């Protein structure tokens, strides 16, 4: 311990400012697109409880921005031109057509990813058999849901596969992936 | 000490048998080396610029002479001329390194501390060493001198018990660690084992060994070697190719490491100097006074090395400057006479260090050759296997 | 913070019936999944269909122990309830 | 290797940066390859570039052994800068010992050193390089137009050369 | 020498007027383009066989009516 005065039984890890705004409220963790305007869960709540929609909009757009999304750097004064083209130099009708196309594409991609996740579930349920050598044939639903929401780093997947292959033990899961912080260099980016 | 009360005859026959001149008697327990700092005249601590500039200029002149010659006859000279210029350059640099070791312990020019820090850094860089880490390892050595299992920054001996453990784990005497120890402490390459020391500095390049308040100071210390090996070792190669590297840098480097290793190894190792564990009779003053050996060289060598062999005086008076080390020794030899050990650098000494004193066994508390020891403990392996019958 | 558990239950049962292929009267609030014909690889696809219909994300640790329709309904309701905060 | 008692030891907060052994490995590779090449051919740029980058990357991988400090972040920044410069020299100027007789045979292209440096840069960016975020270009008079502080707005206007404009606010 | 420098940003070498003559004589210049607002500057691209490989050199031309025959004679 370094602590001269006070030291709880778990060491204090210095948490820092968040560097990115949270996912909105309307989004899901997966690849399938959101909902154009209103989410679906809004229909199963009290009218005097659905104020969190507009509050979340206010928070992401105006009042809770982490001072790291307001750094003036040389990369951002060029991204400004890209974005200003998209928002002021392109007519909203072409933007609307592109929006529809991109939605359709994302639905196809999400369908593909779901197919792949189910395939992975069979594969690892098969690998646990080699691992235990004997009976074990199940898989972990926790890991399936964590794979669908992109909550695993590749190293965690590899170590889980190895643990399965060697000792069965289908219920021992890697911890969880932490979100990536915004990269900053200097006046540069 | 190992040879306790016994007449002068056996002492002197042991002395001329091992190559020492005066063996040592026995010091009382319960003391400290810093005591005998009161036996020193106060004039020994005075600063004078004459000896300072002489000590920084003589080895520089030897180095410059060696380099001027070597470049005047770059690669047209036979191997013996190359060897001699390399030996001269290595010795000159060992002198400048003794000066840097003095600046690391803050006793060369105390009035200008920034200047002495910069000077020590500069003189230590060409050997690829760090000044703050050197200070730390040397202090840790002074605090634990001859302590078994703790003096890791000195010539810790290879004990019998750990060797037996490694032989039980290896399942025979043919493993990799086995042959490694076999060639490192049975061949003359032992006189260069200091290079191992060099690699154990850079404590993994790991800032997690130190106190946080010092990070910036430690990092800076590591950046002076690297900068050298990043800005100067290229130039040399680029300007002389492999040969122009092996003759201008690598041979003086090997000579300097010879000097370092032989000095330390002779300093704190001898058959009559025991290595007590902690709690089991380890005494500080007894180990710093009785457990030290003073090497005597020709006076030209001494003046070239900046009296680098005189180590006992600056362990009882850590502020005693470098040019007062010979004189001070003469004082202590009068009062601590019967207890000191002394030796002269001769071929017999190094042959004994290489061929005879290889393994340290604590039951007999002495050094014994590697081969007879391993075959003895292997015969006892056979006998415990016979004892393992049932 | 206050969820109409009745609506959530009706919608859960309708989704389950449409996924499995059995009719809505057979899906009872206490019916386990193993008897409705569900085999592991499909107690997962049912979870995915549920999330896709309700647009929420399931808490995985509790989702490992879903075996009756009422637990599905209660998981979904506890997720919808904790949405603002 | 494998540890049956806890298999997921690599994903455990040991106190350093994840990309710390890769940095030292790459430094060793650069130094060895540079020296070997410059001895095997006779060109003096390979060893100089290789050993310069090796020194800088060893220093950065030393500083990266405690990621909470301020030096722990300047280490990551230094390593990213060096790997980016390597990628740049490779894909835009090429190496001296790789000239040919033709003109399109000697064009600067991306090979294996540039590829490793690019992978390293991506690894630094996707693990953690978010420190010292308060170093940027100074605020404009455009950022403080709507700020609730008169003293601060006056200070910024003064610095940018508008100290005499009237603050009808 | 070429062996003791860093490769840096391919540019146009410069011949005076004379090594151009010797080079086009020895059959090493491969193609020539004229430019300059008064049409007295040459950009000459050599061929691989030359000492130094294909490079792009610049020459200043002071009126010489023997130039065209010399060039067209050597391919
Ligand atoms: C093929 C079908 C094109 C039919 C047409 O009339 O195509 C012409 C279109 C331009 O169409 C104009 O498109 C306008 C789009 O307006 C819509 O979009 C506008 C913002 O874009 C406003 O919001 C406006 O209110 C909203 O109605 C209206 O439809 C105009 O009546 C119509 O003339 O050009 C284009 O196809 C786009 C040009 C791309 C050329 C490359
Ligand atoms: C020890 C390995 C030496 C080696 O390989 O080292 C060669 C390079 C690193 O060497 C660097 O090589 C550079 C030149 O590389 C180029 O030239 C090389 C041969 O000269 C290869 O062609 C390499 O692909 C290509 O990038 C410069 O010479 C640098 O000074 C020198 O340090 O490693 C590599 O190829 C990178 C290794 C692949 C990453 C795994
Ligand atoms: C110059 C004068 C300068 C003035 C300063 C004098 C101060 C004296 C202090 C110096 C202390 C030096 C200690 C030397 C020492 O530790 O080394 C002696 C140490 C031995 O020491 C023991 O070594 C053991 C080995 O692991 C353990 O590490 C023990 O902890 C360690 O104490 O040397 C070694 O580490 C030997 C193993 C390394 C193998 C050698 C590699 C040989 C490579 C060949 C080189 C090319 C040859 C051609
Ligand atoms: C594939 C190789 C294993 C993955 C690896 O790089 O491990 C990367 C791990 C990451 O290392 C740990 O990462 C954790 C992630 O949160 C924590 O941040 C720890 O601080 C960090 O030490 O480091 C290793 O142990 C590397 C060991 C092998 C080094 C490779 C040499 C080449
Ligand atoms: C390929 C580009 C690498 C980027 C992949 C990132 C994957 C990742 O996040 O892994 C997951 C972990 C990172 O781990 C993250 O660490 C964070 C703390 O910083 C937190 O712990 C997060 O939870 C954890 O996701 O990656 C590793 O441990 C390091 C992987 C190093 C891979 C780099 C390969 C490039 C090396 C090539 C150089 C060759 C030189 C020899
Ligand atoms: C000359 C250029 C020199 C720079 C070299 C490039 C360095 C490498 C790329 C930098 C890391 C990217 C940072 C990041 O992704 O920010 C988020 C950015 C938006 O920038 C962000 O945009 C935000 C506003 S908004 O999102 O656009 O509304 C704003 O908060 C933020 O400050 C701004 O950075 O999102 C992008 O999609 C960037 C993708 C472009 C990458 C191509 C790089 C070209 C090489
Ligand atoms: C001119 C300048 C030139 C500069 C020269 C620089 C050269 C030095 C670098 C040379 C290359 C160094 C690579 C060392 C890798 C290593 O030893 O990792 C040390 C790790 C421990 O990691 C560690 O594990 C520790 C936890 S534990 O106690 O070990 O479990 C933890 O403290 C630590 O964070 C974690 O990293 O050892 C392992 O646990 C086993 C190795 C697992 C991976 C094997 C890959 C090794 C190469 C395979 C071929
Ligand atoms: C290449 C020549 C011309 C210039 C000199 C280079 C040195 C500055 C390099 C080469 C050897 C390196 C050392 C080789 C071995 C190690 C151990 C290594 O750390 C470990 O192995 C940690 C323990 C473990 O891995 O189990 C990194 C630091 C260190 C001292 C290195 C530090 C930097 C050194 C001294």
């Amino acid at each position: 311990t370094s602590a001269p005065f006070i030291s709880p039984m778990t060491p204090y890890v210095p948490e820092e400012e968040p560097t990115r705004t949270p996912p909105s409220i309307k989004d899901t963790g997966t690849l399938r697109p959101a909902s154009e305007w209103y989410p679906q869960w809004m229909q199963y709540r009290r009218r005097e409880d659905n104020y969190v929609f507009w509050q979340d909009k206010f928070m992401r757009c105006s009042t809770d921005i982490p001072w790291a999304e307001k750094r003036w750097t040389l990369f951002s004064t060029v991204w400004y031109l890209v974005q200003q083209l998209r928002f002021v130099g392109t007519p909203p009708a072409l933007r609307y057509v592109a929006f529809l196309g991109w939605r359709a594409l994302m639905f196809q991609v999400y369908a593909a990813h779901k197919a792949l996740v189910l395939w992975q579930c069979k594969l690892d349920a098969g690998l646990a058999r080699i691992g235990s050598g004997g009976a074990t044939a199940t898989f972990s639903k926790t890991m399936a849901l964590r794979r669908l929401h992109w909550r695993n780093s590749p190293l965690a997947e590899a170590l889980y596969a190895l643990n399965l292959y060697k000792t069965g033990r289908v219920h021992l899961l890697p911890p969880v992936a932490k979100p990536i912080p915004r990269p900053t260099f200097f006046w540069l980016f | 000490t190992s040879l306790d009360g016994l007449p002068e005859t056996q002492k002197y026959v042991y002395a001329d048998e091992w190559g020492f001149s005066r063996v040592g008697a026995d010091f009382p327990p319960g003391s400290h080396p810093s005591l005998f700092s009161q036996l020193l005249p106060q004039a020994l601590f005075a600063f004078d610029a004459r000896a300072a500039v002489a000590a920084v200029a003589v080895p520089l002149a030897a180095m410059a002479a060696g380099y001027g010659w070597l470049w005047y006859m770059h690669s047209i000279a036979p191997v013996w001329q190359q060897a001699l210029c390399a030996a001269l350059i290595g010795t000159g640099y060992a002198g400048l390194f003794k000066v840097a070791h003095e600046c690391a312990m803050m006793r060369f020019i105390p009035q200008m501390p920034g200047l002495q820090a910069a000077l020590g850094t500069l003189l230590m860089a060409p050997a690829l060493y760090s000044l703050p880490s050197w200070r730390l390892h040397h202090l840790h050595h002074l605090l634990h001198t001859n302590m078994l299992w703790q003096d890791v920054w000195g010539w810790h001996p290879l004990t019998k018990v750990e060797l037996a453990d490694e032989m039980v784990r290896s399942g025979g005497s043919g493993g990799a660690a086995m042959a490694a120890a076999r060639l490192v402490l049975t061949t003359p390459i032992k006189l260069f084992a200091s290079v191992g020391h060099w690699l154990r500095s850079w404590d993994g390049l790991d800032l997690r060994h130190f106190h946080p308040a010092s990070y910036v100071e430690v990092l800076s210390g590591w950046a002076a070697p690297l900068a050298f090996a990043g800005l100067v070792l290229p130039a040399v190669v680029s300007a002389g190719g492999l040969s122009g590297f092996v003759s201008c840098y690598l041979a003086p480097w090997l000579v300097f490491h010879f000097w370092l290793s032989v000095l330390s190894l002779t300093a704190h190792t001898a058959p009559h100097i025991p290595w007590r564990a902690e709690g089991d009779g380890w005494d500080a003053g007894r180990a710093a006074v009785a457990g030290t050996v003073t090497l005597r060289l020709p006076r030209p060598l001494e003046v070239l090395l900046n009296n680098a062999n005189y180590m006992l005086p600056q362990a009882v008076a850590p502020g005693l400057p470098m040019w007062s080390a010979p004189a001070a020794y003469a004082v202590l030899a009068a009062r601590l006479g019967p207890y000191l050990t002394e030796a002269s650098m001769s071929l017999k000494l190094l042959t004994n260090h290489v061929t005879r004193w290889q393994i340290y066994d604590e039951e007999a508390h002495t050094y014994r050759p590697m081969e007879e020891v391993v075959d003895e403990i292997e015969a006892d392996l056979q006998q415990l296997a016979a004892a393992a019958q049932q | 913070a206050a969820v109409d558990k009745a609506k959530v239950l009706e919608d859960v049962r309708s989704i389950i019936s449409t996924q499995l292929g059995t009719e809505l009267e057979k899906v009872a609030p206490e019916a386990k999944f193993v008897d409705l014909g569900a085999d592991s690889l499909d107690t997962v696809e049912i979870m995915m269909a549920l999330e896709e219909k309700f647009e929420i994300a399931l808490e995985e640790e509790g989702a490992e122990k879903i075996a009756t329709v009422q637990d599905a309904a209660d998981m979904i309701a506890a997720q919808i309830a904790a949405k603002g905060n | 290797w494998w540890r049956e008692d806890d298999p997921y030891w690599p994903l455990r907060d040991w106190g350093d940066h994840p990309m710390r052994w890769w940095t030292l490995a790459f430094a060793a590779i650069m130094a060895a390859g540079g020296l070997a090449t410059s001895v095997a051919t006779g060109y003096v740029e390979p060893v100089q570039a290789g050993l310069g980058a090796g020194a800088l990357l060893a220093l950065a991988g030393a500083a990266m052994s405690d990621a909470r400090c301020v030096p722990g972040a300047l280490g990551v920044k230094l390593a990213w800068a060096v790997c980016a410069l390597i990628v740049l020299k490779e894909v835009s100027v090429g190496w001296q010992h790789k000239r040919k007789r033709r003109l399109a045979a000697s064009a600067p292209r991306l090979e294996l050193t540039g590829l490793a440096a690019a992978a390293l840069c991506a690894g630094y960016m996707l693990t953690d390089m978010s420190g010292m975020g308060e170093v940027a270009l100074p605020p404009n008079p455009g950022a403080v137009f709507k700020s609730p502080d008169v003293a601060y707005r006056a200070s910024v206007w003064q610095k940018w050369g508008y100290g005499q404009v009237q603050m009808r606010v | 020498s070429v062996k003791t420098a860093w490769r840096t940003q391919e540019v146009l070498r410069e011949l005076s007027y004379t090594q151009l003559w010797a080079l086009v004589g020895e059959g090493h210049v491969a193609r020539v383009r004229f430019y300059g607002p008064e049409k007295n500057k040459v950009m000459a691209t050599t061929r691989a066989s030359a000492p130094g490989g294909e490079r792009l050199c610049k020459v200043v031309l002071p009126p010489d009516p023997e130039l065209l025959d010399h060039l067209v004679s050597n391919g």
